[PDB]
Parts: C-alpha cells; sequence; structure tokens
RNA sequence: AGGAGGUAAAAAUGCCAAG
RNA sequence: GCUUGAGUCUCGUAGAGGGGGGUAGAAUUCCAGGUGUAGCGGUGAAAUGCGUAGAGAUCUGGAGGAAUACCGGUGGCGAAGGCGGCCCCCUGGACGAAGACUGACGCUCAGGUGCGAAAGCGUGGGGAGCAAACAGGAUUAGAUACCCUGGUAGUCCACGCCGUAAACGAUGUCGACUUGGAGGUUGUGCCCUUGAGGCGUGGCUUCCGGAGCUAACGCGUUAAGUCGACCGCCUGGGGAGUACGGCCGCAAGGUUAAAACUCAAAUGAAUUGACGGGGGCCCGCACAAGCGGUGGAGCAUGUGGUUUAAUUCGAUGCAACGCG
C-alpha cells in the first residue's frame, strides 16, 4: 500500500498493492453480488486445486521425455 | 500566487478516464488535468498513454506554484496507474512517497448486477 | 507464410553506377516486363535532376528519400474484441522500399509531358518537400500519433 | 511450516500486542493461516484477538487511518 | 505448487431453410 | 430378572446453533463549506444524464440506512430451511474422559402438530445501496430484450400470513455386518513433553479406490454392498399436477386429484460420427504484404430469358455458363 524505502527510489516498482490487492478485492466487488456463485465458484476453485495435486503426484509414468 | 514548494498528486485512475489532481498538503486542489480533456474521446482515453499525457498536462498546469516535492496517492483500478506516476518523474517532480488510496469497503453496500 | 520465412533475392546491380538501391527503384517503375524502357526513364530523369539540383546523380537521388522514406505506419491489429490500427516501426528494408512505391505512383499522376519530366519533378520538389509524394508520408504520419495511444 | 502456540502453549490474550503484530500484515488485515502455518484452532483464536484489539484501537483497521 | 495479472483478454449486430 | 440398546448425573471441549440488547470501523449516497477548473459519466462505439447556476476531482464537518473486507478453509454448527464484525444477557444440541445410576424405558410412524429459502400479502415503521414495473438513450429488419442513464414496489425492522423451490448428496429413518489409502477438523489416553515428536483411541468430515452391486455412468465402511424393522411413493407419453369437488388462504394460490380424447412411442446411460458464434495444435495465394485484373466501354463467345415454323439435345452453387 504505501511505499517510500527513503532514499534510493528511482523507480516505482510497486509489489506492495499486489502484494495485498491491486486489482483483486476491486476487480471483484466491481458488481455482482451474486449470493450463491462464489459458493459454486469456491468448490471448484478447490476441486480444480485438489485435483491438480492428484495430478502432479500420478505423473510418473514414462512420456519418453 | 501562494508559490507552495510541497505538494500532493491524487489520481483518480477509473476505468474509463483518470484525472490527475495536485493538491497541496492541506487537500485544496491547485490544478487538474484528465484523459478526457488531452483530447481522446472515447476508447482512447482508457489507455496508459491518454493518462500519460495528462499528467504531463496536469504538471504545465502548476507552473505557477514551483512545487518541487510530490507525494502519489493512486485510487482506482485503471490501467492509469504504472505510467501516470512515471509521466510526474520524468516531469521534473521529486516523489517523495507514493501510496494507494483505493477505497476497498468492509463488505456493505450492494454492487450493481451489471453487464450480461 | 504459415512456415517458412524466406531469405531475400538477389539483385544486381545498377549497370550505369553500381547501386541496387537505384537498381530496386528501376524495378517500382518498370511495367510489362519492359526493363530497358524504365532504366531510360530513370537515367533520363536523374540527369535532369542532378542538373537542377547541382549535386550528382546517386546523392541527389538518396537525399529526396528522407523525405518520403516514412518510419512509423498503422497496422490493423486485433486482439481482444473490435480492431483498431497500432502504428508500428516500420523495418530498414521496408522503409527505403515502401518510399520508393510513394514516388513512382507520385510521378504517375503528374500532369507533366512526359515520365521523365515527371519524375524528375516529383523527385526534386520532394527534396524541398512540397510534392504529395511527401504528403502521403505526413498522412501516414498523422493518422500514426492519432494512434499514438496504442503500444 | 513452522509453529506457534501448539509448542509455545497459549489461550490467546489479544493484550499481547507485540505477539499479535506479527500476525497482520502492513496494512493491518490478518495474514492467512496457509502463510503462517498457525493450527486453525488457533487462528480462530487470533481472529477474534485481532478483532477486540481493533475495537480498543490497540491495533490499527487499516492503513490509511 | 497456488495466487495475481499482462499492447493484451474478449463480449456491436448476425434471423431462417420447409418431404 | 440381566446388561450390551436407550436414558440420567459428574467433568471438560469446540462451534457463522437460536432469541434479545448494545457498539465498532471501511465504503456508497446525501447535506453544508473551502479549494479549483472545464468537463464528467458511460459504452463495442455512442447518446440520454450531470456540468460555467460551477460539476467531476480534492479536503473538512455532518446526517442516515444497510452489509460485515482481511480472517475464511470440499472449515464449523444446525432436523432441514439456514447461520459470518465485536461485546453482553437468555438458551438449545453435539462430542469426549473416567465412574456411578435406571433397567428394554426401544425403532418406525398413516392421520395430527410444529418448523420451513426467496418472491409475495396485511398493518405500522424505515429507505443509503441495489432494483421488478416504468421512462429515456442505444443496438436492431423490428428490440415491448440483452447494453446505458435514471427509477417506484421490494430488498431492511416489528407483528401476523403464505407453505412453495433443481427445499438436491435429484439417494426416508434406524440398526448390524463387510479389504484399503491420503487428508481436514475436533476430543482424549500412554510414553522419553525430553523439542514442533512417538504410540493409541473416539466424534464429524473431504477425496481416491478393492470386493460386491449397477442398464451403464458410477456408488464404494458417510454404499447405490450384504441384511433386518417401519413408512412414503411409482405403474407408457401427451392431456395434467390440469378440470371439477372438498379443505386451507386476505389474496396470489396451495393441497387432494381425475376423465374423454390422442400417440406407438416418451425416456435413461453409453457408443461412432457430424457440428459448435467450445478449447488446443497445424496447413493451403486462406488472410495479410504486393502486382495485375474483372464489374464501366466496344466487340468475341457461352448461357438464361424472350421470340420463332424451328431457334435440336445435354451440362445448372463451388464442381454449368470459349462446357460436350
Amino acid at each position: 500500500i504505501k511505499v517510500r524505502e527513503n532514499e534510493p527510489f528511482d523507480v516505482a516498482l510497486r509489489r506492495f498493492k499486489r502484494s495485498c490487492e491491486k486489482a483483486g478485492v476491486l476487480a471483484e466487488v466491481r458488481r455482482r453480488e451474486f449470493y450463491e456463485k462464489p459458493t459454486t465458484e469456491r468448490k471448484r476453485a478447490k476441486a480444480s486445486a485438489v485435483k491438480r495435486h492428484a495430478k502432479k503426484l500420478a505423473r510418473e509414468n514414462a512420456r519418453r521425455t | 500566487r501562494k508559490q507552495v514548494s510541497d505538494g500532493v498528486a491524487h489520481i483518480h485512475a477509473s476505468f474509463n478516464n483518470t484525472i490527475v489532481t495536485i493538491t497541496d498538503r492541506q487537500g485544496n486542489a491547485l490544478g487538474w488535468a484528465t484523459a478526457g480533456g488531452s483530447g481522446f474521446r472515447g476508447s482512447r482515453k482508457s489507455t496508459p498513454f491518454a493518462a500519460q499525457v495528462a499528467a504531463e498536462r496536469c504538471a504545465d498546469a502548476v507552473k505557477e506554484y514551483g512545487i518541487k516535492n510530490l507525494e502519489v496517492m493512486v485510487k482506482g483500478p485503471g490501467p492509469g496507474r504504472e505510467s501516470t506516476i512515471r509521466a510526474l518523474n520524468a516531469a521534473g517532480f521529486r516523489i517523495t512517497n507514493i501510496t494507494d488510496v483505493t477505497p476497498i469497503p468492509h463488505n456493505g453496500c450492494r454492487p450493481p448486477k451489471k453487464r450480461r | 507464410p504459415r512456415r517458412r520465412v524466406i531469405g531475400q533475392r538477389k539483385i544486381l546491380p545498377d549497370p550505369k553506377f553500381g547501386s541496387e538501391l537505384l537498381a530496386k527503384f528501376v524495378n517500382i517503375l518498370m511495367v510489362d516486363g519492359k526493363k530497358s524502357t524504365a532504366e531510360s526513364i530513370v537515367y533520363s530523369a536523374l540527369e535532369t535532376l542532378a542538373q537542377r539540383s547541382g549535386k550528382s546523380e546517386l546523392e541527389a537521388f538518396e537525399v529526396a528519400l528522407e523525405n518520403v522514406r516514412p518510419t512509423v505506419e498503422v497496422k490493423s491489429r486485433r486482439v481482444g474484441g473490435s480492431t483498431y490500427q497500432v502504428p508500428v516501426e516500420v523495418r530498414p528494408v521496408r522503409r527505403n522500399a515502401l518510399a520508393m512505391r510513394w514516388i513512382v505512383e507520385a510521378a504517375r499522376k503528374r500532369g507533366d509531358k512526359s515520365m521523365a519530366l515527371r519524375l524528375a519533378n516529383e523527385l526534386s520538389d520532394a527534396a524541398e518537400n512540397k510534392g504529395t509524394a511527401v504528403k502521403k508520408r505526413e498522412d501516414v504520419h498523422r493518422m500514426a500519433e492519432a494512434n499514438k495511444a496504442f503500444a | 511450516f513452522c509453529r506457534f502456540t501448539a509448542e509455545g502453549v497459549q489461550e490467546i490474550d489479544y493484550k499481547d500486542i507485540a505477539t499479535l503484530k506479527n500476525y497482520i500484515t502492513e496494512s493491518g488485515k490478518i495474514v492467512p493461516s496457509r502463510i503462517t502455518g498457525t493450527r486453525a484452532k488457533y487462528q480462530r483464536q487470533l481472529a477474534r484477538a485481532i478483532k477486540r484489539a481493533r475495537y480498543l484501537s490497540l491495533l490499527p483497521y487499516t492503513d490509511r487511518h
């Protein structure tokens, strides 16, 4: 959010707002309550998370790299 | 003129348009310039370049005050942000500190339903 | 095309004085594969301009190129929704090759008597950059600078 | 990866602003349990501790006050 | 590994066809 | 009689379980004022709208209503509907440890009774933000729509009513039995807590999968497996969850629930294709980058059409039309 670092400025380099939001809470509350589409988009967000965790623990076949 | 030395640059980088207002420390405005005022009516004002010329067109609107120290307050989602600060640095202002004052509610007002 | 990034051709130099850039210019002036006809026009227009310019042939020629040689031009690219014009920098081999085209189409619109007189008039007043050939280059720079917002 | 009061046993008290400052970020938001590796029991505990400490102005709600 | 974006991220219109 | 089922007590633990009352900060809008200058807003692009009566931007002050960022998690709790700031008051349930007690008190349940999202209805409040209706602007062949600018009911509170939902894990409740693996969460025992460990043992929960089952998809100790007890329900599609009648309701309607007639199917899962204004990858003068044409003119020639006694027949998107 707030940035000084106080001597050798020279460049913006604001990862600081990206380390908190930079769009992520603002391009979310831009519109559209939905009130239940969070409950289904959180679920597939978790479902794709645990499926790729099952995928990366199932890569060892050969595939000839 | 009052000839103040230290000032605050506010940047209202919305999705459609960007407004660069340079004030003093207290908050009283000195001059401003938007992307719509610099030409660019329509799709062109929503680009980072129109934000850049809006900051330059605001820098020479406060030449009569002799500001040398600027603290930037960026606010908004728009593409203005990371280009309209660089235009103030090239304009010959010393960037004392940057902060984002983007108003994020602590969850309450119903946002619009819009845009299917 | 899709696959091939082909290397360019092998132009032989100009016979009067060895220069591929003049040799490329006589190809853009050529029509119907009549190269000897087009070389007749180029030499007769370069000598009657070199008298008016004072400078000798090639350096009188190439100074008239930078007044029509562009540097940016628009292209119509689509990335998001509807398509708009982005100004792109012109690569240098194209850059004078696009300039030579604008001259010989400006000289073909000229209402003078012969092509030698037409092209020498167009190549001279472009050295004082007043022809319509520079006005092509000014108008490609206007709509490029009108679209400077896209980069 | 590391732990918290699972070893250095505590029943988190909100007045310990020294320890609680470790568990908020620079903007004052509570840092998630996926970062600090806190047990889910204590992450509920310090969430109530921070929310009480914000009420008594011992901790700020945001950085923009 | 998940997260966020990025000249960029879309959303102008675009009907019908019979045994 | 007995103690395993069921229940009680003692001790703790976790929790957006409920009801009441307070209060907190962030933001939106409005109101007032300072500064300040021509735009703002909006979109694919626009316009309506707002703005020189000085907006938008910025700063200070205020008034309001509503919702609770981060924590936050296929995390938790609840019979289900559901329930997220914090604090107090009142209150329900679950689970655990170690004992004590009652002694089959149990399970299920037609009718009955209660609870029951949202919308709606009644009365009285409240009204920031959203927003049916409605209005204006667009888009379009049209656009009673999507999009934009506004905007009333409603959303909020109290108290009644309605009693429905894709009220859904589309899976009734209760009990027993039957290989495993990785987790989450919440208790607890033991040991060297020596240190985040080690070993156990309970409750709830997510995912994968074995036997088995299944039409298949899949389910798989939280079964759709193997069984038992009781209940609800089904009997081709359409007509139709409609008409009529009853009951309920302020109403909207709900609930119970046909028939004539009509069709020879309707449907489920999966398969090979084709297609997609689905995705990924790739190619071609397909586009792009270029050059020269055609469409205009006059003729040549072929076809259609018309005409004629006959204008012989055939070829008719690409792939017929200087074709046989």
